[PDB]
């Protein structure tokens, strides 16, 4: 009779349609990502289409429904996520407008080719060629043209295009009765109604702020071993003084900085904890990689893989003449169907992946008996958190003596560790300085804070400052440096990487104290340990039901994020560092002394 | 799509109570008036069944026994399992109930 039991009735009845059309496009797309053949793309276009005019339709009729007499939170959670107009509240010509601009980034990202000057008769992609090029490289000048030919090709095919997406955006928001589109972005941590777990938008960039004071000490020491060691591969063109130069970075970005691992080696005359040879000596096939994923899985206390996922995922590359996407995916199709797409090659880096998507699965399994439009992570991080998690477990040393791909007689001394740990630091503190630079970029030009005519200038100084990279030579407004990465030109939020790289850590210290561990941090192993599971599974069994932060109190107790695990975690790490930056200097400066 | 649930209804079932209207459900303080329009719609809904499903959605056929004694003479009984005969022996014989 009231308004809250029609919300009921209408939530459930889009619940129904809700999952059988969300199981049609996600088998659609599955069959397409399998199966590359055109009548699959016609069928994921038409399952599409059903499904975007089933929300917006299922929108139109959630918006008559006020939220202000709603007291029940997971009604009133499921309204706002169903109320949000997205493109829809413009007019028709300027969402038309804003979705070809969208899909015109994406053809020129994804067919954007740069290549030599004068040898025109073929060229070079980036996702091939470029990538490889900058991670394994060692020509300075090679790298430097093809850095900078990317960058002002792309800077100046896509400098208007991101001037009008910045516009569109800003009025969508605002039209969204938001401040601007950093603040739609931070609309995904917003905690309302609750007493004591409130979060507001507005909070979260000095919490990020909070959380960076602490990053940085520790990112200065790695900051300057790397230039250390990049003056052993550079002799005269780095300053020791000054800031890195931006194509020596191993990326195309500096996103992440994994593939200085060759040039960095604390101990290269060590050998690593690869074990790629044990598995190939012993066959270990995919499916058997996949049985002791699940084997962890239940030896932490999880529930096992169901039949479904057994029969309909393929883990294996077909053959030559079936294409699929190569692109590791875990897939929530709805009505408890589960799959991993996985082209499995028998490394240890897709053992690790496969324990990340299997965790990525495990999480969408728990999540089942919650309503279709709260099944998800509280937040944007949780998800790939938890997944990183079982990637930490599994590379521990124990972990792979408990399997057999690890002898027992191998020794465990204190400079593998170091070096592994450096690896660890190389790929997850690197990326926070560039991630929290970039994330703060663009809510500062959501803002309106960066002038217009200021873009480049402001950027690099903010590379500069935060992350301690200089660039080459110096960019004007002709050109759109940031656009080149991928999240930045077809919309996507940045600071999931940020606050997932925070809860990993914060997770592991959760179950590793949960597991009673009396070792150091990065030795730890949540293997046959059922109370951390337990206690995990009380995290992963809400969803997005409950607020992230009381998500976030039941593991670790503590509402807010926190950066204290991540430092304990490279705790002898960061004494090692401290240890050998004597003779070196802690810091930059931000003149262009290098270059 | 051939197999139906009702999702909506005014009240709950009686024990043992067969309901097969389809009249539209009243969810709204307006009349329906037969259009499943805002806040109006048809109480059965479909189980969309396909082979892929897991086990928590997967098909259930299910058949429900229930025994009842009337005062009308009971006729349904068990099979009575009969021991082969034996004869020229002193036995208990137990024959239709007579011992
Ligand atoms: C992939 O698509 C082709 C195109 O008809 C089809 O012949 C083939 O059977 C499909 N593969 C599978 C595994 O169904
Ligand atoms: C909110 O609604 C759900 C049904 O979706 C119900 O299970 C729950 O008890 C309700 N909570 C409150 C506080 O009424
Ligand atoms: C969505 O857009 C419509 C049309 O402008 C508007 O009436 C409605 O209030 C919007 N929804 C929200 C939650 O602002
Ligand atoms: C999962 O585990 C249960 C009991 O531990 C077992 O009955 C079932 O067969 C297992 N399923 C698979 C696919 O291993
Ligand atoms: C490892 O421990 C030994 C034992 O004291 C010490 O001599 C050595 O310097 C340590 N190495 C590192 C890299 O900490
Ligand atoms: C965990 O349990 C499995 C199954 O009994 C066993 O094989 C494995 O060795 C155990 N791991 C540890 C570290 O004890």
């Amino acid at each position: 009779s009231t308004i809250e039991e029609q919300a009921k009735t209408f939530l459930d009845k889009f619940n129904h349609e809700a999952e059988d059309l969300f199981y049609q496009s996600s088998l659609a797309s599955w069959n397409y990502n399998t199966n590359i053949t055109e009548e699959n793309v016609q069928n994921m276009n038409n399952a599409g289409d059903k499904w975007s005019a089933f929300l917006k339709e299922q929108s139109t009729l959630a918006q008559m429904y006020p939220l202000q007499e709603i007291q029940n939170l997971t009604v009133k959670l499921q309204l706002q996520a169903l109320q949000q107009n997205g493109s829809s509240v413009l007019s028709e010509d300027k969402s038309k407008r804003l979705n070809t601009i969208l899909n015109t980034m994406s053809t020129i990202y994804s067919t954007g080719k740069v290549c030599n000057p004068d040898n025109p008769q073929e060229c070079l992609l980036l996702e091939p060629g470029l990538n490889e090029i900058m991670a394994n490289s060692l020509d300075y000048n090679e790298r430097l043209w093809a850095w900078e030919s990317w960058r002002s090709e792309v800077g100046k095919q896509l400098r208007p295009l991101y001037e009008e997406y910045v516009v569109l955006k800003n009025e969508m928001a605002r039209a969204n009765h938001y401040e601007d589109y950093g603040d739609y972005w931070r609309g995904d941590y917003e905690v309302n109604g609750v007493d004591g777990y409130d979060y507001s938008r507005g909070q979260l960039i000095e919490d990020v702020e909070h959380t960076f004071e602490e990053i940085k000490p520790l990112y200065e020491h790695l900051h300057a071993y790397v230039r250390a060691k990049l003056m052993n591969a550079y002799p005269s063109y780095i300053s020791p003084i000054g800031c890195l130069p931006a194509h020596l970075l191993g990326d195309m970005w500096g996103r992440f900085w994994t593939n200085l691992y060759s040039l960095t080696v604390p101990f290269g005359q060590k050998p690593n904890i690869d074990v790629t040879d044990a598995m190939v000596d012993q066959a270990w096939d995919a499916q058997r990689i996949f049985k002791e994923a699940e084997k962890f899985f239940v030896s932490v206390g999880l529930p096992n893989m169901t039949q479904g996922f057994w029969e309909n995922s393929m883990l294996t590359d077909p053959g030559n003449v079936q294409k699929a996407v190569c692109h590791p995916t875990a897939w929530d199709l709805g009505k408890g169907d589960f799959r991993i797409l996985m082209c499995t090659k028998v490394t240890m880096d897709d053992f690790l992946t496969a324990h990340h998507e299997m965790g990525h699965i495990q999480y969408d399994m728990a999540y089942a008996a919650q309503p279709f439009l709260l099944r998800n992570g509280a937040n944007e991080g949780f998800h790939e958190a938890v997944g990183e998690i079982m990637s930490l477990s599994a590379a521990t040393p124990k972990h792979l003596k408990s399997i057999g791909l690890l002898s027992p007689d191998f020794q465990e001394d204190n400079e593998t560790e170091i070096n592994f740990l450096l690896k660890q630091a190389l790929t997850i503190v690197g990326t926070l300085p560039f991630t929290y630079m970039l994330e703060k970029w663009r809510w500062m030009v959501f803002k309106g804070e960066i002038p217009k005519d200021q873009w480049m200038k402001k950027w690099w100084e903010m590379k500069r400052e935060i992350v301690g990279v200089v660039e080459p030579v110096p960019h004007d407004e002709t050109y759109c440096d940031p656009a080149s990465l991928f999240h930045v030109s077809n919309d996507y939020s940045f600071i999931r990487y940020y606050t997932r790289t925070l809860y990993q850590f914060q997770f592991q210290e959760a179950l590793c104290q949960a597991a009673k561990h009396e070792g150091p941090l990065h030795k730890c192993d949540i293997s046959n340990s059922t109370e951390a599971g337990q206690k995990l599974f009380n995290m992963l069994r809400l969803g997005k039901s409950e607020p992230w932060t009381l998500a976030l109190e039941n593991v670790v107790g503590a509402k807010n994020m926190n950066v204290r695990p991540l430092l304990n975690y490279f705790e002898p790490l960061f004494t090692w560092l401290k240890d050998q930056n004597k003779n070196s200097f802690v810091g930059w400066s931000t003149d262009w002394s290098p270059y | 799509y051939n197999y139906l649930y009702r999702l909506f209804r005014k009240s709950n079932l009686k024990p043992f109570e067969r309901d097969i209207s389809t009249e539209i459900y009243q969810a709204g303080n307006k009349p329906c008036n037969g259009v499943a329009g805002f806040n109006c719609y048809f109480p059965l809904r479909s189980y969309s069944f396909r082979p892929t499903y897991g086990v928590g959605h997967q098909p259930y056929r299910v058949v429900v026994l229930s025994f009842e004694l009337l005062h009308a003479p009971a006729t349904v009984c068990g099979p009575k399992k009969s021991t082969n005969l034996v004869k020229n022996k002193c036995v208990n014989f137990n024959f239709n109930g007579l011992k």
